[PDB]
C-alpha cells in the first residue's frame, strides 16, 4: 500500500532508492554501505569459501527456472591450468510482462557492477560482459558511465584493491531477439554468430564463450550476492520463513489501480499483491484471469490466488512461477485475441532452428485467427490440442516452445466456451473437381 | 562392446556410436533428414524421435532423439512405440505444410528422401487448408538450379558447406520460418565441391543442372559401376 | 608387376548364386517402347561376355549380396541416395564385404638413399622468363574441357606477370601481351599477380594453345601486342 | 508435364516419352510414344496421370496394314480439347512459376516475403 | 561505389579490442554502420566481411537474423509501437488505428514524405506505464490516440 517503511533489513536490494527516480552514484553508493562487500570479499575470503557461503545461503537463479546459484557455480572445473573464464550477465529482459531489470540498471548500477566483481572473484573470470539489450538506452548510458567512474577508484582495472585478482568489465548492447535471452543462446550471440541455441550437454560451465568455461546469470541473481556478503548468509536465510530464501522484485501489471514492481519475500500471496500493493482492479471491471510470471506462464483463475509464489507451490498449481511479473486479464478481453497475440509473438520471435517450433507455431496462430474470426472449422480445437502434446519439453531444441504452448494450453483447458465458440463453419479444404466422384469419408 | 535393448530385443553396438547409426547398423529403420555420417548430429529436424525408457520396468519414458543420444551399454528404446510413431508422422506433417505442389515437375522426383520419409512414417492426409509459405530463387552458376519453394530447413546445405568444405559463399539468412539457404547476391557457387549437395540435400531444391536438359527418372537409368 | 589386377575384380564367370549381376533397377520402364520408331520388332537384349553384369533388369542387386561391385544403391523404402547405408556393414564405415580394389605393391622391407642433387637458387634471366604453371580444375583436363557446361565455366586465357615486371615492361591488366614459343607466336591478355615472384611468367596449363608440357620451359620473347 | 508416371505404372511398357523444356520454363514432353500393338487397355495409365494428361476415350476403331504404322506419336495422341475434365489445370495448382504465373499465383499460396523484409 | 569510412572504421576497430575473436564484434560493427546512415545498404556486407576477416555470408546472416538491424531503405525516424501483451490489454490497438489514419501508411510502409516508417515491435521494457512507442531514441509512455498529432508535432 502506498506508505511502506523500506528497511536495510527487509529490502536489501532497493533500499537505496531515491525520492526522485534518479540513480544513485559511486559517492553517494559507498556512504550508503556500498562497495563494503566486495573489500571483505577480496581482502578477506578465498572463491572457493565464497562459492560454498553462496551455495549455503540457497541463492536460486531468477532468470525463470530457478536453478540453485551455487551448485551451477560449482559446476565449474577444478584445473588451476584453465585459466581463461568468462563471466556474462543475462540482461536482455525481452519477455513481455518482464521490466523488472530496467529499474535495477536504471537506478543501482553500481549495485550490479559490485554483485558482478563478487561473482567473477568467486568463479575467478578475468572479463566480464553485459549483455544488455539494445532498446534501453539510458541504462546502457548510465551503466557505462558508472562503470567508468568505478574505474578510478581502483574498483576495477590492474591491482584493485591491492590483491593480484584483474578484473575488466564491458558492456555490449544487443540488437533486439527474444531468443538471445536463451544462455548458450546469448553466447552464441556474444561471438558473433546467429543466435541459435546449442545442446546440451556440454554445459556452458565447461564449454561456453569460445570454448572456455562461462557462467552466464540473471541480472538479479548477481545483484542479490552483496547482500549476502555484506550483511552475512546467516542473515540470509532467516528472511522468510519458507523454502524460498531471499527476495525477490514482485510486481503486477495490466489495466489494475496502481500497477507497478515492489521487493517483496517469497511466499506473499497474490491477494494482497493485487489489492494491498497494486489496489485490485480499476472500478466497474471484474478480474477473469490472471498470468503469474510473464507471457511464457499458464493463465490463472480466481481459485488459484490465496497461494504462495514459490517455484515448487506454483508448480504443483498447474504454472510456473517464471520471472514473478504478474498479469491481470479483465471480462472484457477476448480470450481468443489475447492467446492470437501470445503465438504471434512467440512464433515471429522463433529463431528457426528446429522443425516442431518453426512450422508448429505459425499453424497455432493461423488456427486461432480463424477462430477469432469466425471462421473455425470442427477440426480446429483437436489440432491446437495436438500442437499442445507434441510441443512439450524435451521434444524440442529449446525451452521456447514449452513457454510458447503453455498459455495456449492452459487457456483451452480453463475457458474452452469461448474457443469453441468460433466455431461455425464445417470442416472443407477441398474444392470439386468435375468428372471425379470424391471419396465420401 | 556395448548391448541394447531395442523394442524387448537385444543387440551389440559401438558404445561411442549414436544411436540412430546403431539402429541403422542392425537394420531398423528410422527416419531421418538432419543427420548425415560425414556431418554428424546436430538434432535440427527432430525427425528422429525414439521412446526412451530408464530400464526395463519403466513403461513410461521420454521421447529422445536417436541421433542425440549416445548408444550406452543399459540402452533401453522403442522405435515403434506408438507415441513416437504419432510425433515422428506429426513432424513429417508439419514439413508438409508449406511443401508446393511440385512432384511431377520436380527432377528430384523418384529419388527424393522426402518423399520416402513421408510413406516410411505413413502420412497421406492433408489437414492443413491455409495458405503456403513461398520464396524466390537464385541463380547458383551453370551446375546447380536452385528452388527453395522445396527447402525443410534441414541445415544440411550449411553444415557440408561451411564446416565439411569450408566454402565461404553459401549461407542461412533471415528467421523463423523464413530462413533462406542460399548466396548473399547471385552468382556461381566458387567452391569445388560445390555439386555435392545435390546429394545432401534432401529436396530437389539444389539439383543438376547438367541433368535437367536431358532429364529422365532414376527408375529408368541404367547404371554400371565404373571410375 | 602387374600380378594384382586379377582381385580387382571377379570373372564373367561369377554369380550371386546363380544370377547375373543387375545393370538396370527392376522397375526399368518401356522395354517395348525404345525402339518402336526404328522397328516395331523387339531386338535381343545384348549378352555381355566381358562382366558379370547383364544388361538387363533380370538379375541381383541385393543389398546382402556376396559381392563387392555394387552399381546402384537401393532399398525397399529408400530410393535416395541414403541408401547407401542398407549396404555398408556400418553406417559410414566400408562396404559389407570389402571396398573394391588391390593394392598392387606392399612397403618396401628397406627405403632409399638419400638424393645429393641440391638445386641452386632461382635466378632471373635478361630475356628468358620461366614459365610458372597455372592449373584450373575446369581447364586442365584433356577430355572434360571438350564438355560444353563448361563453356562458361571456364575464364579466359590470361598470362600473368608480376606488378615490378609489367612496370618495367610498362603495360598493366588487359594490354594483350604477346610472346614466343618455339618459334610460334601467341598473343594473350595480361592479368596482375601480386604474389607471383619475379622473373616468372604464369600460364594456365592445358588449356587450347598453352599444352601443360611448358611447365619448366622458357619464353625467349615478350613484347607488346599490337 | 513429361512426368514418366504413366510409362513406369505401364505393366507391358507401352509408353515412350522424353521431357522437354521451354524458355518460359514449362515442362512437355520433346516425344511421346505409344506402341498399340501391345496396348490391352488396362486403363492404369490414365489413372496413375496426376494431371488428367492421358485419357481413354470410347473409340475403338483401329485397324492396320502394317504394324509398324500402330506406333503412335505425338501429334496422332494430342487432341484439340479437354476431354473428360474441362476444368482441371494442373500448373494452377504446382509451384513451379511459369508466364502468367509468378511465385504466390497459386492456389492456396501467399505472396513471398523477403528475408530483408523490416517487419519482423 | 561504396566505401566505408575512416572513423566508422576508426570505431569498428576500437570495438574490436574487446573479444577474443572479430567475430564477436560484427553485431556491433553493422550498429554502427546503421548509426551513420539509418540502414545498412549492401555494399556495407561486404566491407565489414572484409575489414572483419570473416566471410560476407556471415554479415549477412547476422544482418537478416536481427530485427533491428535494417537492410532496407528506412525514413528519417522509425516508429516503433509495441503491439504485445500487457499493450494489447491496454488497448495498442487505438494507438495504431491513430498512427496509421494519421500517417495513411500500413505498418511496414513508408510515408510518401518518407519522414515516418511505422514499424511495430517486441515487447519495450515499458509494460506497466500503459501503451507504449519510440521515435528514435525517445520512449513515449502513457500513450494515447488523442496526443498522436501534437506528437508528431514535435518530430516535425
Ligand atoms: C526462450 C528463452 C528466453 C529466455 N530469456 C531470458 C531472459 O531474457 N533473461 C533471463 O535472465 N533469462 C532468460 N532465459 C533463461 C536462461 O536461459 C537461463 O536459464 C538464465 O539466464 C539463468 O540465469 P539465472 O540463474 O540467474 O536465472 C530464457 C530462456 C529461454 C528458453
Ligand atoms: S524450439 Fe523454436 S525457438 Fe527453440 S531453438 Fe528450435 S526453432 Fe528456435
Ligand atoms: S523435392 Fe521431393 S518432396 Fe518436393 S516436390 Fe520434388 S519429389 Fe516431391
Ligand atoms: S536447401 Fe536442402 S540442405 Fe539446405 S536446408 Fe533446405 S532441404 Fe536442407
Ligand atoms: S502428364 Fe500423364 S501422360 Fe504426361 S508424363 Fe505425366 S503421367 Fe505420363
Ligand atoms: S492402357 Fe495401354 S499404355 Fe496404358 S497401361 Fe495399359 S497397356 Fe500400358
Ligand atoms: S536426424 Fe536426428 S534429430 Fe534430426
Ligand atoms: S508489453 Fe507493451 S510495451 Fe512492453
Amino acid at each position: 500500500m502506498k506508505n511502506i517503511i523500506r528497511t536495510p533489513e527487509t529490502h536489501p536490494l532497493t533500499w537505496r532508492l531515491r525520492d526522485d527516480k534518479q540513480p544513485v552514484w559511486l559517492d553517494e553508493y559507498r556512504s550508503k554501505n556500498g562497495y563494503e562487500g566486495a573489500r571483505k570479499a577480496l581482502t578477506g575470503l578465498s572463491p572457493d569459501e565464497i562459492v560454498n557461503q553462496v551455495k549455503d545461503a540457497g541463492l536460486k537463479g531468477r532468470g525463470g527456472a530457478g536453478f540453485s546459484t551455487g551448485l551451477k557455480w560449482s559446476l565449474m572445473p577444478k584445473d588451476e591450468s584453465m585459466n581463461i573464464r568468462y563471466l556474462l550477465c543475462n540482461a536482455d529482459e525481452m519477455e513481455p510482462g518482464t521490466y523488472k531489470d530496467r529499474l535495477l540498471m536504471e537506478q543501482l548500477p553500481h549495485l550490479l557492477v559490485e554483485g558482478m566483481l563478487i561473482s567473477a572473484f568467486a568463479l575467478k573470470a578475468y572479463r566480464g560482459y553485459i549483455f544488455l539489450r539494445g532498446e534501453y538506452i539510458e541504462a546502457a548510458v548510465n551503466l557505462r558511465r558508472a562503470i567508468a567512474e568505478a574505474t578510478e577508484a581502483g574498483l576495477l582495472g590492474k591491482n584493485i584493491m591491492g590483491t593480484g585478482f584483474d578484473f575488466e568489465l564491458f558492456v555490449h548492447t544487443g540488437a533486439g531477439r527474444y531468443i538471445c535471452g536463451e544462455e548458450t543462446a546469448l553466447i552464441n550471440s556474444l561471438e558473433g554468430r546467429r543466435a541459435n541455441p546449442r545442446s546440451k550437454p556440454p554445459f556452458p560451465a565447461t564449454s561456453g564463450a569460445w570454448g572456455k568455461p562461462t557462467c552466464v546469470n540473471n541480472v538479479e541473481t548477481l545483484c542479490n550476492v552483496p547482500a549476502i556478503l555484506a550483511n552475512g548468509v546467516e542473515w540470509y536465510q532467516n528472511i522468510s520463513k519458507s523454502k524460498d530464501a531471499g527476495t525477490k522484485l514482485m510486481g503486477f501489471s495490466g489495466r489494475v489501480k496502481n500497477p507497478g514492481l515492489w521487493e517483496l519475500p517469497f511466499g506473499t500471496t497474490a491477494r494482497e499483491i493485487l489489492e494491498d500493493y497494486a489496489g485490485g482492479m480499476r472500478d466497474g471491471l471484474k478480474f477473469k484471469a490472471w498470468q503469474p510470471g510473464g507471457a511464457g506462464t499458464d493463465f490463472l483463475t480466481e481459485a488459484h490466488l490465496d497461494l504462495p509464489m514459490e517455484f515448487e507451490s506454483i508448480g504443483k498449481a498447474g504454472s510456473r512461477l517464471g520471472t514473478a511479473l504478474a498479469m491481470a486479464v479483465d471480462h472484457e478481453i477476448n480470450m481468443v485475441s489475447l492467446v492470437r497475440n501470445l503465438e504471434e509473438f512467440f512464433a515471429r520471435e522463433s529463431c528457426g532452428w528446429c522443425t516442431p517450433c518453426r512450422d508448429g507455431l505459425p499453424w497455432s496462430v493461423k488456427i486461432l485467427r480463424a477462430l477469432e474470426r469466425g471462421e473455425g472449422q470442427p477440426g480446429d480445437i483437436e489440432t491446437l490440442e495436438q500442437l499442445c502434446r507434441f510441443l512439450g519439453p524435451g521434444k524440442t531444441f529449446c525451452a521456447h516452445a514449452p513457454g510458447a504452448v503453455e498459455p495456449l494450453q492452459s487457456a483451452i483447458k480453463y475457458f474452452r466456451e469461448e474457443f469453441e465458440a468460433g466455431i461455425k463453419q464445417p470442416f472443407s479444404n477441398t474444392h470439386l473437381i468435375n468428372g471425379i466422384q470424391p471419396n465420401l469419408l | 562392446m556395448a548391448t541394447i535393448h531395442v523394442d524387448g530385443k537385444e543387440y551389440e553396438v559401438n558404445g561411442a556410436d549414436n544411436l540412430l547409426e546403431a539402429c541403422l547398423s542392425l537394420g531398423l529403420d528410422i527416419p531421418y533428414f538432419c543427420w548425415h555420417p560425414a556431418l554428424g548430429s546436430v538434432g535440427a529436424c527432430r525427425q528422429c524421435a525414439v521412446k526412451q525408457y530408464q530400464n526395463a520396468e519403466d513403461t513410461r519414458g521420454r521421447l529422445v532423439m536417436s541421433c542425440m543420444t549416445p548408444a550406452s551399454d543399459g540402452t533401453f528404446i522403442s522405435i515403434d512405440d506408438e507415441e513416437a510413431k504419432q510425433f515422428r508422422e506429426s513432424v513429417v506433417e508439419w514439413l508438409m505444410t508449406n511443401h508446393p505442389h511440385d512432384c511431377p515437375v520436380c527432377e528430384e522426383g523418384g529419388n527424393c528422401h522426402l518423399q520416402d520419409m513421408t510413406v516410411m512414417t505413413g502420412h497421406s492426409f492433408r489437414r492443413y487448408r491455409f495458405t503456403k509459405r513461398t520464396h524466390r530463387n537464385q541463380d547458383l552458376g551453370p551446375f546447380i538450379s536452385h528452388e527453395m519453394n522445396r527447402c525443410i530447413a534441414c541445415y544440411r546445405c550449411v553444415r557440408y558447406y561451411k564446416d565439411y568444405a569450408d566454402g565461404t559463399d553459401l549461407g542461412v539468412y533471415g528467421a523463423h520460418d523464413n530462413v533462406y539457404f542460399g548466396r548473399p547476391e547471385d552468382g556461381t557457387l566458387e567452391s569445388e565441391f560445390s555439386g555435392n549437395l545435390v546429394e545432401i540435400c534432401p529436396t530437389g531444391v539444389f539439383t543438376d543442372k547438367t541433368h535437367s536438359e536431358r532429364y529422365n527418372r532414376k527408375w529408368d537409368m541404367q547404371f554400371a559401376p565404373s571410375i | 608387376e602387374l600380378a594384382g589386377i586379377k582381385d580387382a575384380a571377379p570373372d564373367a564367370t561369377f554369380r550371386i548364386r546363380g544370377q547375373k549381376l543387375a545393370r538396370e533397377p527392376h522397375r526399368y520402364s518401356g522395354r517395348t517402347a525404345m525402339r518402336a520408331n526404328i522397328s516395331v520388332h523387339e531386338p535381343r537384349q545384348p549378352q555381355d561376355i566381358d562382366t558379370m553384369f547383364t544388361f538387363s533388369m533380370e538379375g541381383n542387386n541385393q543389398p546382402t549380396a556376396h559381392r563387392s561391385q555394387v552399381p546402384f544403391a537401393w532399398a525397399p523404402g529408400w530410393n535416395s541416395p541414403q541408401a547407401w547405408n542398407k549396404f555398408q556393414d556400418e553406417v559410414g564405415g566400408k562396404l559389407r564385404f570389402g571396398d573394391p580394389g588391390v593394392r598392387l605393391f606392399e612397403t618396401s622391407e628397406n627405403g632409399l638413399d638419400y638424393f645429393t642433387s641440391v638445386p641452386a637458387r632461382f635466378q632471373p634471366q635478361d630475356g628468358k622468363w620461366r614459365i610458372a604453371p597455372y592449373y584450373h580444375l575446369f581447364g586442365s583436363d584433356e577430355l572434360s574441357q571438350r564438355a560444353p557446361v563448361f563453356q562458361s565455366r571456364m575464364p579466359q586465357p590470361y598470362i600473368k606477370l608480376n606488378p615490378a615486371d609489367a612496370a618495367k615492361l610498362g603495360v598493366n591488366a588487359g594490354t594483350r601481351v604477346s610472346f614466343s614459343y618455339d618459334g610460334n607466336t601467341v598473343t594473350l591478355p595480361v592479368e596482375i599477380a601480386e604474389g607471383l615472384t619475379a622473373g616468372q611468367v604464369g600460364l594456365p596449363m592445358g588449356m587450347s594453345g598453352i599444352a601443360p608440357v611448358l611447365a619448366g620451359a622458357h619464353l625467349e620473347d615478350l613484347k607488346e601486342a599490337q | 508435364v513429361a512426368c514418366n508416371l504413366c510409362a513406369v505404372a505401364c505393366p507391358v511398357g507401352c509408353i515412350s516419352l522424353q521431357k522437354a523444356e521451354t524458355k518460359d520454363g514449362r515442362w512437355y514432353p520433346e516425344f511421346f510414344r505409344i506402341n498399340f500393338s501391345r496396348c490391352i487397355f488396362c486403363g492404369l495409365c490414365e489413372e496413375a496421370c496426376p494431371t488428367t494428361a492421358i485419357q481413354l476415350t470410347p473409340d475403338f476403331e483401329m485397324g492396320e496394314y502394317k504394324r509398324q504404322d500402330l506406333v503412335y506419336e505425338k501429334e496422332d495422341l494430342l487432341i484439340s480439347g479437354p476431354g473428360k475434365y474441362p476444368e482441371y489445370n494442373f500448373y494452377r495448382m504446382a509451384g513451379m512459376a511459369i508466364d502468367g504465373k509468378d511465385k504466390g499465383e497459386a492456389e492456396n499460396e501467399a505472396k513471398p516475403i523477403d528475408v530483408k523484409s523490416l517487419l519482423p | 561505389a561504396f566505401e566505408l569510412s575512416a572513423a566508422e572504421r576508426e570505431a569498428i576497430e576500437h570495438e574490436m579490442h574487446h573479444y577474443e575473436d572479430p567475430r564477436a564484434a560484427s553485431i556491433e560493427a553493422l550498429k554502427i554502420v546503421q548509426k551513420q546512415r539509418g540502414w545498412v545498404p549492401d555494399g556495407a556486407i561486404h566491407a565489414i566481411a572484409d575489414v572483419l576477416g570473416i566471410p560476407a555470408s556471415d554479415v549477412e546472416g547476422v544482418a537478416t537474423f536481427y530485427s533491428q538491424i535494417f537492410r532496407q531503405p528506412v525514413g528519417r525516424h522509425v516508429i516503433r509501437y509495441c503491439d504485445s501483451v500487457v499493450c494489447h490489454i491496454n488497448g495498442y490497438q487505438g494507438i495504431q488505428a491513430a498512427l496509421e489514419k494519421k500517417l495513411n501508411i500500413k505498418p511496414g510502409q513508408t510515408t510518401f514524405d518518407g519522414r515516418f516508417t511505422l514499424l511495430p515491435t517486441c515487447c519495450l521494457g515499458n509494460c506497466d506505464k500503459g501503451p507504449n512507442m519510440m521515435i528514435d531514441e525517445d520512449t513515449h509512455a502513457h500513450l494515447t490516440p488523442e496526443a498522436i498529432p501534437e506528437l508528431l508535432e514535435r518530430y516535425k
